[PDB]
């Protein structure tokens, strides 16, 4: 189930590790777009939140 | 660097390069200016020795 | 002006037209410095004679 765009669901992600990969190795992500982050990158970086 | 990939990391570098130069050429102006004025002290204070 | 269209070669050549007037700039200055310098060294001479 995934929520309407108005009163859209937020999910908060924290004290964890993120594996980015297995989310960009999905097939259905026809659109994969990132602002001031490359998705290659991702797996070295490290965020507040 | 860390973030992005060379692709489009390469303007924000061009960006940055741009800016810096600039930066160093007005203060090479500046610093030959203030050599030219201090060079006309000199010649005021070798003619009055 | 070739291997692009006209849009793009628009903000391809702001680039050129920039940095080629930053260096006429950038000679017209270092220019007037020696020109300077050398109406000083004039004026000496002028003096001298």
């Amino acid at each position: 189930r995934f929520a309407s765009v108005y009163a859209w669901n937020r999910k908060r992600i924290s004290n964890c590790v993120a594996d980015y990969s297995v989310l960009y190795n999905f097939a259905p992500f026809f659109a994969f777009k990132c602002y001031g982050v490359s998705p290659t990158k991702l797996n070295d970086l490290c965020f507040t939140n | 660097l860390s973030r992005l990939d060379p692709p489009e990391a390469e303007v924000q570098i061009d960006r940055l390069i741009t800016g810096r130069l600039q930066s160093l050429q007005t203060y090479v102006t500046q610093q030959l200016i203030r050599a030219a004025e201090i060079r006309a002290s000199a010649n005021l204070a070798a003619t009055k020795m």
